[PDB]
């Protein structure tokens, strides 16, 4: 998943 | 008069990422509903894949839903980008 990446 | 159930989630990705990869789409899709799934029944998922501002509207059963999907998502990070999620106004189309 993309959640969270920065 | 209006409780509102609709979530206007943007900034998610830009329409040029699917330009040069066809499966981002729906990967963004259901990470978003996998995640949103957690904070209420969901009722109607969209994403508006061509729009500048990566806009997203999620529609919950509940206003309650919808309050602590916003609380949630609001300033959170998605694949690099810092998003924003709001009520939506009830006029805006996308
Ligand atoms: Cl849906
Ligand atoms: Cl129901």
């Amino acid at each position: 998943s993309r959640w969270d990446v920065k | 008069m209006r409780h509102e159930r609709v979530v206007i989630i943007k900034n998610m990705f830009h329409p040029m990422d699917f330009e040069d990869d066809p499966l981002v789409l729906n990967e963004i899709r259901e990470d978003l509903r996998v995640e949103c799934s957690k904070f209420g029944q969901i009722r109607k998922l969209l994403l508006f894949d061509r729009h500048p501002d990566g806009v997203a509207s999620v529609s919950f059963r509940d206003p309650e839903e919808a309050d602590y999907c916003i609380q949630t998502l609001d300033g959170r990070w998605f694949g690099g980008r810092q998003i924003t999620a709001q009520a939506w106004d009830g006029t805006t189309d996308y």
